[PDB]
């Protein structure tokens, strides 16, 4: 499912990695402050869904959808955060993001000796693997649930 | 199936109207023994548990009243501390009564105040252009529908995950909002909603939405 | 069933106008407060005009003109006519054909400075406020004043919204 | 339409609240406006419904007003018209539909009376111009009711006519 862009942030809250395939509107502010704004976005969303929910939040927040795009979220029990973003029409992408996490990010970040947690992930190999893996079933859309 | 909390917020974002549907928060009971497996960690007048969840007990779930003695802050109503009884093993076994901390009015006010800029600043520089703020949020046990009237009013109602057609419910509450704001210009455009007429007509709406079918739009 | 009579609303409004003029001798204040209450209505009225048609805020100003045009047919059951656009093509002229509040309600020539139905001229103001499009709007010919058919002149001034619906505020 | 009238009337009410510093003579302003509207409502609805026919019988004129004014103003004629036998000066017209609460109204904690008084003033103007001067009070008894108190002179003229 081809998508707009993906964000990877450590439990501490730094930008572990960013990926872009379709992001059309190119912002004016820096993507660093943009990453921090998204992280605050996500954490305050998690608080909101945790507290206003009348029943036990097992995994908490799932996603949000807008008029024109939609955003999907993934909380690891490790505290790692994945976020994807795209347009509307597809299979639900929760298992999609989980498959991407297990098959690529675990495969081509954690397994790398050069990769030291608490830092950014800069490697053309992981950029490739992520790119062709999103291009594995890459039509479009989300309509995540 | 029910619409858990129907709310609304002004442009500033103060929660205007805390329309709570009848929402029975789960109450748990257990007769415990000598000092506990439960994590009786004290946290700012909230004698709750963070770890060691058993018997459908959540992190929020807080003791209300041992043997029907409501807790004031951290102490017993009779004036002993919670841990004062915790160290005492003679009364054991003793019946603890846990409930998730029910969001009071001011709590929900603060929740909406802290929430509002989230939706307001919702990925302002989003990847897709010309987009809006958060229109629908979907969570583990509920789904929030926020609907901006293209300026000003934000109808925020939280329904069940599998529920469908909530936009029509937003339409009807928009209608009844107009039907209310008919009367009082001295009701400021940012004053909280305090009117029993809106209350009873929305109770009628709740009675309707007990039935899924929304037709001739059902009120 | 329209649940109203044009005469009924006409009586209520005329009585209210009588009331202000009995309150303040100066027509300046009655105009001020009548436009104030026009602003007041126009803010809530748009909340129902957008309860039927979910039109996007403003792709172009002719969209706004048609929206305000259909508004009166929704409420006052009269179709105004939009015309007379500038070479700038932002402003326009709008024709109200028959005004239910006006119907055989004469005005004192000793009261000419009053703008009688300017509440509508303010309602759109209050309406145009809400969608974040403030407007310099008023009449150039008044069927009240002795003109043939009512004619209000709309000069849009400036916007209040960015690429986000939240907009400047 | 309904929203336009309901609102616009609401601004009459609250602008009076602006010029008024208390409940009771706020209600008096509502009464005065109801009078100023009924003062023509009466003889408008005379021709088009009463077929330009006068009803000297208090019962018949009052019943016909009950039908007509409510039929055209708020659609539904008031439920019931009753005469109290203890006080022939004091009768009742109960209208279960609140015309104030058609536009669902303010909490009646800071205040007591409402647009009910405005339509009561309408009724009072109709009565006083029909040759039956009266006092019409909005009352939250059995919901919305209008108590009507006839002048002893008017009810006396009636009683004398009610000597066939």
């Amino acid at each position: 499912m081809t998508i707009f862009n993906l964000y990877i942030f450590d439990k501490f809250g730094t930008l572990l990695h960013y990926a872009e395939w379709n992001r059309t509107k190119k912002s004016g502010i820096t993507r660093e402050e943009e990453a921090k704004l998204t992280y605050g976005m996500l954490f305050s969303i998690k608080s909101f869904v945790s507290k206003i929910s009348p029943h036990d939040p097992k995994e908490g927040f799932l996603y949000y959808k807008t008029n024109r795009y939609a955003l999907h979220y993934l909380e690891t029990p490790s505290g790692l955060k994945f976020v994807l973003n795209t347009d509307t029409t597809a299979i639900n992408v929760k298992e999609l993001l989980q498959q991407l996490y297990a098959k690529v990010w675990v495969e081509f970040v954690v397994r790398d000796p050069l990769w030291t947690p608490g830092t950014v992930v800069t490697s053309e190999l992981f950029q490739s693997k992520l790119d062709e893996f999103v291009r594995q079933s890459p039509i479009f859309g989300i309509r995540n649930i | 199936m029910i619409i858990y909390g129907v709310y609304i917020v002004s442009k500033s974002g103060g929660l205007i109207f805390n329309l709570d549907n009848n929402v029975p928060r789960i109450e748990h009971e257990k007769t415990f023994t000598y000092p506990l497996d439960l994590v009786l960690d004290y946290d700012s007048k909230k004698v709750s548990v963070s770890f060691n969840r058993k018997d459908g007990i959540n992190v929020g779930h807080v003791l209300v009243a041992v043997n029907g003695m409501p807790v004031n802050g951290v102490t017993l109503d009779d004036g002993r501390d919670v841990r004062t009884t915790l160290d005492a093993p003679e009364n054991y076994p003793i019946n603890l009564k846990f409930s998730r901390p029910k969001m009071t009015t001011n709590e929900k006010i603060f929740l909406a105040s802290m929430f509002y800029p989230l939706f307001a600043i919702a990925s302002q520089l989003s990847p897709e252009p010309k987009s809006s703020g958060i229109e629908i949020l979907e969570a583990d046990t509920f789904t929030l529908h926020c609907f901006q009237t293209l300026t000003g009013i934000k109808f925020i109602i939280i329904s069940e995950t599998g529920l469908n057609g909530i936009d029509l419910l937003l339409r009807k509450v928009y209608e009844l909002y107009s039907d209310y704001v008919l009367k009082n210009p001295f009701y400021s455009l940012e004053m909280p909603i305090r009117c029993e007429l809106f209350d009873n007509k929305l109770q009628e709406l709740l009675a309707q939405v007990e039935k899924t079918g929304i037709s001739n739009i059902d009120k | 069933a329209k649940k109203v009579n044009s005469e009924f609303l006409t009586l209520t409004y005329g009585a209210l106008v009588t009331q202000m003029l009995r309150d303040f001798e100066n027509a300046e204040d009655v105009n001020k407060q009548l436009e104030r209450i026009g602003y007041n209505m126009g803010m809530r009225l748009i909340e129902d005009f957008l309860a039927r048609t979910s039109a996007p805020r403003c792709l172009e100003m002719r969209e706004t003109a048609d929206r305000i045009q259909q508004a009166f047919r929704i409420y006052l059951n009269i179709q105004p006519t939009i015309s007379n656009w500038s070479p700038a093509s932002d402003e326009f002229s709008l024709v109200f054909d028959s005004n239910p509040l006006t119907e055989f309600v004469e005005l004192p020539p000793d009261l000419t400075n009053l703008r009688y139905s300017a509440i509508l001229s303010g309602c759109i103001r209050g309406a145009l406020e809400m969608v974040q499009l403030e407007v310099q709007c008023w009449f150039v010919q008044d069927q009240l004043k002795g003109d043939n058919v009512t004619e209000l002149r709309v000069k849009f001034v400036r916007r209040l919204e960015e690429v986000i619906p939240a907009g400047e505020d | 339409s309904q929203s336009i009238v309901a609102l616009l009337f609401s601004e009459i009410v609250q602008y009076s609240q602006s010029r008024v510093f208390t409940v009771p003579e706020l209600q008096t302003r509502l009464h005065d406006l109801g009078q100023d509207v009924g003062t023509r409502i009466i003889d408008l609805y005379f021709v088009r419904e009463r077929s330009s026919k006068r009803e000297t019988k208090l019962t018949q004129m009052l019943l016909f007003v009950k039908t007509t004014v409510w039929k055209n103003l708020f659609g539904k004629e008031a439920e019931k018209l009753e005469h109290a036998n203890d006080d022939e000066r004091t009768y009742y017209i109960i209208e279960k539909e609140p015309l104030v609460n058609t536009f669902i109204s303010v909490p009646k904690d800071k205040g007591s009376l409402n647009c009910a008084n405005f339509t009561a003033g309408i009724v009072e103007a109709v009565l006083t111009n029909c040759g039956f001067p009266c006092k019409v009070t909005a009352h939250w008894h059995k919901g919305t009711t209008y108590m009507v108190k006839f002048e002893d002179f008017v009810i006396a003229r009636d009683k004398q006519m009610e000597e066939k």
